[PDB]
């Protein structure tokens, strides 16, 4: 047993190959920075720091609203029949 | 009404105007003349510009285009080694070349009479050199001892270096001289091959420039000229693919060569034919130079340029021994940037500061800094066209760049309406958020991160 013993420890054939293993001049992601390079969102919205921070502010305040009206809509369809507005209450 | 509104305002000087033509023809077999007589001179220079270099080596054999240089003045068939530097002495004229990354240069300056004389020696240096292998190894010796000089002229290795790192994957990249062990290898056939697929005449420029008529000199041409190859093309009509511009860090850490460090930094440029290449000239002028053991009657401390004062006033004692912006252009592409010296422990705000100021090209350029630049370009450029030599250098480097000479009043009426709005566009293209190349030698403790250079490029103000 090479693995964790200070007398012969070493690492298998199979790792030394996944070291030798070469993937040069290859980006299989490469169509998605294609599409992302061509709106502009780079010219007209980051490359400029006043204008990268209103980006920053703005899509902050829209975003927060959204992310918090949606996770109540899921709150509100596993919960289905257990909250107060799902069962009026009958008067004797 | 008051007198100190009816200066007189003469923007271009007539004398731009009333310039002598530089007249061109085209031979049959491809050859181009191009001369420009000036009255006013009893000597003249004529050369052969030809449109090859390192850049059009292989990589098995880089340095044989710099190795033919010296095997041009070895012998003829019909003229030897002495015989050839007699005949020269005996006129009082005077040959020299050299060789770079695109263009190959070969000129004579002598007395009228003894032009034609120069014509013949140039054709048959160029046409008729005979490559002796004897001769070939006994080079080797001469030039293995050059590649140990150059290599004490720190800035020629340092703008070398700069070249390695930014074109690694292109031929732009490789070095004129080459390296040893192709030096030590070199056969005349490696050389003859460089010939044969090189020196045509569509690539090959005839310059002159003095007390020079033209239809003599088309006639010489066409005489001498006569036994020189044509392009042979394989029905093969593909381009070339523009060098890739990698940004990357060279550095040579040394603490045992003195206490001044050498660096360079670069940006992609433009190439020569681009609208925006007057620009960068200009913008090279805005940046400028300095140097502490040279300053003149303007103390560094209350110049004009920016940068310069900003660099004599740091830590109230200056962090720069010199400094100076280059600006060079290729065929399809071009590097700009800056060379400096410093102390030890001055380097990293030297180098920031320049950084700095290039900076400022996209945000907070003034007029009056845009005007000051535009008066210095103007004095170098037009006051370097004196002599017959520089006149025919700027004949020919400029017919193989642009495919003709530019009028002096055309270069000034596209500087005139250069304002401080259009610096901030081209550099706000280019420069802004871009990436850099390094190269550094000597003691660098204190250099800057390459990312802290990189981030240099852009300000989080604005
Ligand atoms: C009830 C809770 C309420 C809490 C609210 C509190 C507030 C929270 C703020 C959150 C902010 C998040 C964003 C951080 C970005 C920082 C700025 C930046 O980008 O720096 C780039 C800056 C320069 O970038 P570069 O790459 O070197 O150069 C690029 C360009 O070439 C350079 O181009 P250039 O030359 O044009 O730029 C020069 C550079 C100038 O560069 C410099 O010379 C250095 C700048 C200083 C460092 C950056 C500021 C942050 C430092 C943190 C200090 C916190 C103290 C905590 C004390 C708490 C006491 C209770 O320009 C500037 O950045 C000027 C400053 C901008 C105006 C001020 C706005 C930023 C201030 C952020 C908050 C700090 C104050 C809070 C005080 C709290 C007191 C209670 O980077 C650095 O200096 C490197 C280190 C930066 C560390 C950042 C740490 C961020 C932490 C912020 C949180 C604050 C803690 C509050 C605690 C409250 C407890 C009660
Ligand atoms: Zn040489």
């Amino acid at each position: 047993i090479r693995f964790g013993n200070p007398w012969r420890d070493d690492y298998p054939e199979w790792i030394w190959k996944s070291l030798r293993v070469s993937r040069k001049d290859k980006d299989m992601f490469a169509p998605f920075f294609k599409l992302l390079n061509a709106t502009k969102l780079y010219e007209y919205c980051l490359k400029d720091n006043r204008r990268y921070c209103m980006f920053v502010m703005g899509v902050g305040l829209v975003s927060s609203w959204m992310w918090s009206e949606w996770w109540n809509s899921v709150w509100r369809r596993i919960n289905k029949g257990k909250l107060y507005n799902d069962v009026p209450y009958v008067y004797p | 009404v008051s007198p100190l509104a009816r200066s007189v305002d003469a923007a271009i000087p007539e004398e731009a105007f009333n310039q002598p033509p530089t007249l061109t023809t085209t031979l049959p077999n491809g050859i181009r003349v191009a001369t420009q007589r000036l009255p006013f001179h009893q000597t003249a220079t004529v050369g052969v510009w030809i449109d090859s270099g390192s850049r059009y080596d292989t990589k098995e054999t880089n340095g044989a285009a710099h190795f033919l240089e010296h095997m041009t003045f070895k012998g003829t068939k019909r003229r030897s080694r002495i015989q050839l530097e007699q005949e020269i002495e005996n006129m009082g004229a005077h040959l020299n070349a050299y060789t770079s990354r695109e263009q190959t240069v070969y000129y004579a300056k002598a007395f009228k009479k003894d032009i034609p004389q120069c014509v013949d020696i140039l054709s048959d240096i160029l046409l008729n050199s005979t490559i002796d292998e004897e001769a070939v190894q006994m080079e080797k010796h001469v030039i293995l001892r050059e590649m140990e000089e150059v290599e004490r002229q720190t800035e020629e290795v340092i703008f070398d270096r700069l070249h390695t790192t930014a074109f690694r994957d292109s031929p732009l990249g490789y070095t004129i001289l080459g390296p040893e062990e192709n030096i030590r290898n070199m056969t005349r056939e490696h050389i003859l091959e460089y010939i044969n697929r090189n020196y045509t005449s569509d690539r090959m420029v005839v310059a002159a420039a003095g007390d020079v008529d033209h239809k003599e000199l088309t006639a010489l041409v066409e005489k001498h000229f006569a036994g020189l190859p044509q392009p042979k093309r394989s029905k093969i009509i593909l381009p070339t693919e523009k060098p890739f511009f990698c940004g990357s860090e060279l550095l040579h850490r040394n603490d045992d060569m003195g206490p001044t460090a050498h660096v360079a930094v670069g940006f992609e440029g433009v190439p020569w034919k681009s609208p925006d290449a007057v620009t960068f000239m200009l913008m090279q002028a805005i940046v400028g130079s300095y140097r502490k053991h040279d300053e003149g009657i303007v103390p560094g401390k209350v110049s004009a340029n920016a940068t310069v004062r900003n660099v004599c006033n740091k830590m109230t004692v200056g962090c720069a021994d010199m400094f100076s912006a280059f600006n060079t252009c290729y065929s399809d592409t071009g590097l700009f940037g800056f060379y400096a010296q410093c102390d030890e422990v001055a380097l990293e705000h030297c180098v920031m500061e320049i950084m700095f100021g290039i900076t400022s090209l996209s945000y907070a350029v003034t007029d009056e800094e845009v005007e000051r630049a535009k008066a210095q370009l103007k004095t170098q450029l037009l006051g370097h066209l004196d002599s017959t030599t520089a006149v025919a250098e700027d004949i020919g480097r400029q017919m193989l760049a642009y495919g003709r000479r530019m009028p002096l009043a055309e270069f000034l009426k596209r500087l005139e309406v250069i304002d401080a709005e259009e610096v901030k566009r081209v550099a706000w293209k280019y420069l802004h958020d871009a990436e850099v190349a390094v190269a550094g030698l000597g003691p660098l403790f204190g250099m800057p991160q390459l990312i802290n250079l990189r981030r240099a490029t852009f300000w989080l103000r604005y």
